[PDB]
């Protein structure tokens, strides 16, 4: 009911090797790095609001609490930016990113384009680091900015921290985002109709992410394919720790599970990397 | 064509009722003859009747079926009054006793569209006649006085007699419920 | 198991028949209740009353109709008994002249295998009694004096009453005709 | 919600003059030539079985009690066709048959199909009043059989009388119909895929007239015409005393009832073959 | 002509331990569970549309008032099945079944499979009060589904009020079994060909449930047995008030009527039930 | 920062005589009519999969915990609703509710549209044991049905028990719903325009409900009103236990809290709405 990694592999190498397969990174895959995931920045925002860190977890969702940190006081959003800068892309981030195994192993590979939701310049900071070029395109001047002819354009989906109007962290930015007409949004829609993706180092739990490949079926329903001809195209759900439900809610969106080995995260990814070339 | 449709077999009730809602372009008549149930409410066997006679000719139909209730009588015969007639002719002013002759001539209609049963009754208090007199009219209406009246249904012509049965007060409003 | 039905809902009409009929293993009892049609034969009633019980109990079935025909009536009640000990209770006494109080007590047994209506009817003379008298026994019974008694079918115990009572002669007659 | 005689007339005047309008004929039809209905032949069964006939009525439906009467005794069916073509093909139903004004109205008009449900000679009979021939087709070599160019085809349903095999009257009978093998039940399908057909003195109690309207609504609504086009051939229902759920019932089965006149049942018949010519 | 109790008792005791005796279980089954018959169902129906009881009940058969109730709006027989669920599978209709004698004596002995016509779930319910597990089959998906080894398969053969799609009620549902082609068709045509049936609170009134029987015959008398061999595997019929007719339609079909004590309904049941053991 | 009850009480006299006030009723409305809330059902579907209700539980939120029973076995939503309807309107939930005094407080008033998103007859049951008569709205069909003039027109947002292709329960139903496209969603945005709403027994969890009031604040703050009149009309919150993050979330919505006495749930709402009167 799930793939090894050994059985994924000769999946992964075929749609490599005709130029549809994209990655798409989440929180995990910036772990090595030392940085905070979805749980550590809530605990940040609870010490500078005054609460306790597991109090403040029991009030709300993770968009909800990041929605009353926001409306806190003036300013305040525009200060966790300037502090996640800090913190996120410091230089001691940059000095594990060199020898981090997995960015090494991406940047390996000679990719089109890649998907992040995370606010960090460590995934086309990977592929400077193996001398390769990337363009990173996370707003309406991005898209229609100068480009190079054959460059990995890395997509940032959810912003980048030399935007600050990109970041959507708050409830009221994931509800923006409902309407599917951000350039991020309109951008992935249309490479989810040719391209396979691998899922790394992500957990679905955006209500956004879930809707497009919601309204993915709802195309591929009405088309009236066949059993056969339905299931063709699939995706690829790299995860150690995926649960007893989550894997069956995706069987109906084509998306395969791939069950990376839990003891060590790091290598199991990027071993993944590394079959695919 | 009609939408309504009178089912009797008596013929002098048909002529009573085509001398007041004869005009009326919207209402049939049929003859298809039924069979009553035996209990002497009124309103127990004109609602049974009509349910017996959409079985039969199975349109919009509207039946009638009448009381000759009895003070004497403790309310007999109430809707067992045709086989009174039958049995008794004249003999019925004889067999009440003179002193407490007070009745009441009840009269029902029930349409029935093939849904719904609707019942409508008029009521004329009277006596009973020590004699039985007059010529016009039909069964037991020698017989009847009304209220106020000195003659007997029998004595009076179709215009008056209407003017004091039930039939006369169950024109309007069966020509009202039903449209016609 | 039984093979032949006797309906009736009057619990008093079933203990007269449970103590002739009682002992034959070939009859059982039903209650269903009927609805007789509105006639003053006793002939046509009865053999009505077998069709409308064989449809509700569907096994062969046995019914039961009286007649209390009066002389100085005409005939009334007939069949239409039922309504007057309802209305009349003991007025029935009353509302006949003396003088001329001779009546008939007519019942009848209908059995209805399926297929044929075989109606078995006895009669009895008599004549209304001046007034009730009698505690025994049920409807009619204090009011009813058979010819050449004195006495009423209510002062009479219930061996002396099928003595003289139209169900005494249809017990043999009934048990014959089927073999009970 | 029911179409008068008037409405009805230049509906009925459109499908005569194109050749697409089929009489469909029942035992209503041959009551003014003083036959039984369906009610009164079990009236005349009953009284040779021994029963009452409102008690042999409470029994079973009618294709029952005529199963009942042909197995209660050897050759029982055989005699019941003989007395019944004595009684419905008499010499005195054929001189009441000339003077009849719904068989003149009917012969007046210039068919090519008709269809019966009944089992006498007076709808080909009345054609051969008027100076028309008419041929007769009711079993598998009446099909193969020699006919004229153009000839008014009477298809006798149910049978026959001069051929007793073809007579279905028994609840077997009907059962063997269901299969719609019948040749008069596979050219009612294909008459009925083409053509309005104009039901008089026939009341749907068949079940297998019933059902082949079922089964023309299945191929209906899987053709997936539109509201206005599976609408558009309608067929007609000539009725006096039609109830109050039978004409919505039919109305799936794009029959539409129109409402004769009940006081004269013969002449209300009479004046709608009259409007059609 | 027909046979008692005490006669047809060792008949059912020899198909019951050879293993190929099944109970066909009506609407009279659940009757003593002070629930509808097709008659207080009608009067239900009619309340609702606003018709008498009596005066609705004249109008057609109770294949074409179910028909007529289904269409008058939108949404109308989804209602009724939700209505039907609340009433016929109460805590109170629960309340009378383990203590119904019937209904323990079924479950008493060890069936393989039962059938009924019943929307209620108070046959595999009087097999779950007994400690037996019970398997409830009603459409496609059940007889595929997962079931255990040795389990008495209940026969939905009309459906079940959990799966709403599967009800036959109207006339239109009716026609639409006359294929012969739904999983309980197929099921229990196949169950015919080599089993005695027992029907218990059920009059043949279904013309769909005569319809197997009479193409059941077309083998038997086409594989041209003797007299003695072809009337030797018989069918039973437990019934208070059969009529005149009907057990002479049913001699046809190898269908013996077993004639129960009327004065108690539900005591002469049991006491068949228990001579079978 | 909150509204008590004599605070909100003459605020909500004033909304309730201009005929401006529509009360939006919860899962928390039907709890004292023994009921199951959101973590009951879980707890019942756990029981049909084989966890355990507390492991079950960690594996998804509720709204994909039922998208994953939904998907476990074919007709599994079929069974669901068939077992809600014998526990949600059973005839002991009947008896408890004439008894309700909070049922009966709001029935007292002369509502003229009242919301729920609950399975369950016990709004507008509440509003026929007071002798007035409502009329439910679910689906496209009942909105186009015919209605009496002036009526409380009760609309089950998320759908009824007896139109069972209505209710939204599953992950995929509610995002087939974020397109604001149903019957109901259409109607609730444009009472939303004009009225104020009373929320009761119901909260803010579901991410349909809260992208609704989302987006009416796009229409607001894009009209340019002032301070004060963009402040002017309010919704009202009424919840004995709101937390400390989500009052200020919705403070941006115009929903004010209205904070009732925790130590008795239903007479703290039942004086609520008798202060409206
Ligand atoms: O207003 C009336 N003025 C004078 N006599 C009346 C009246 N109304 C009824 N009668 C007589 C007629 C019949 O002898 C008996 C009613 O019995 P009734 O069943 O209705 O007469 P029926 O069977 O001959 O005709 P129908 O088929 O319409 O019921 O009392
Ligand atoms: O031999 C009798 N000795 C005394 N009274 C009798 C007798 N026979 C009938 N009666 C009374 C009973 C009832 O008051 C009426 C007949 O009416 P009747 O319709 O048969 O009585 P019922 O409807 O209550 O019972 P059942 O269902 O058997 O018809 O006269
Ligand atoms: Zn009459
Ligand atoms: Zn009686």
């Amino acid at each position: 009911t799930t793939l090894t990694l050994s059985e994924a592999a000769p999946l992964l190498k075929k749609e490599f090797r005709e130029g549809r397969l994209i990655p798409f990174l989440g929180a995990g895959f910036s772990k090595p790095l030392k940085l905070p995931d979805g749980s550590q920045l809530i605990a940040s925002l609870a010490k500078t609001l005054g609460f306790e860190p597991e109090l403040f977890d029991m009030h709300g969702r993770f968009e909800q609490l990041a929605e009353f940190f926001a409306i806190s006081a003036p300013n305040r959003l525009q200060r966790l930016v300037y502090e996640m800068s800090l913190s996120f892309d410091s230089a001691e981030a940059e000095a594990l990113r060199e020898k981090s195994p997995m960015h090494r192993a991406l940047a390996a590979l000679d990719w089109r384009t890649i998907y992040t939701t995370n606010y960090d310049k460590h995934v086309e900071g990977a592929l400077r680091d193996a001398g390769k070029q990337a363009a990173v395109l996370a707003s309406f001047a991005d898209f229609q900015g100068p480009r190079a002819r054959d460059v990995c354009e890395v997509i940032k989906f959810h912003g980048t921290l030399d935007q600050p109007d990109t970041i959507v962290l708050t409830e009221s930015s994931y509800f923006q985002r409902m309407a599917l007409d951000a350039p991020p949004d309109q951008r992935l829609r249309a490479d989810l109709l040719a391209n396979s993706f691998l899922f790394i180092g992500y957990s679905f739990s955006d209500t956004n992410i879930r809707y497009i490949w919601y309204r993915m079926n709802q195309l591929r329903e009405q088309s009236q394919l066949g059993v056969k001809h339905s299931q063709a195209r699939r995706c690829f759900f790299a995860t150690h720790g995926a649960g007893l439900v989550q894997p069956d809610i995706l069987q109906q969106w084509n998306i395969d599970v791939i069950q990376l080995d839990p003891t060590d995260k790091s290598a199991s990814v990027a071993r993944l990397l590394e079959s695919i070339a | 064509a009609p939408t309504w449709f009178y089912n009797t077999t008596n013929s002098e009730k048909l002529r009573e009722l085509q001398h007041v809602l004869g005009g009326s372009a919207k209402l049939g008549y049929l003859t298809a003859k039924v069979t009553e149930i035996l209990d002497v409410d009124l309103e127990t066997v004109i609602r049974a009747k009509a349910i017996a006679a959409y079985r039969a000719v199975r349109v919009p139909v509207i039946v009638e079926h009448g009381a000759l209730c009895i003070d004497a009588l403790n309310g007999l015969p109430g809707a067992l009054v045709k086989p009174f007639w039958e049995s008794l002719d004249t003999r019925l002013c004889e067999v009440i006793p003179a002193g407490q002759r007070t009745a009441r001539a009840r009269g029902a209609l029930c349409y029935c569209d093939g849904r719904e049963r609707h019942v409508l009754i008029e009521e004329t208090e009277g006596e009973i006649a020590p004699s039985a007199r007059g010529t016009g009219g039909f069964h037991w209406d020698p017989i009847f006085i009304p209220k106020g009246q000195t003659r007997t249904f029998a004595e009076m012509s179709l215009d008056e007699k209407l003017s004091f049965s039930p039939l006369g007060r169950l024109h309007t409003r069966l020509r009202t419920e039903l449209g016609l």
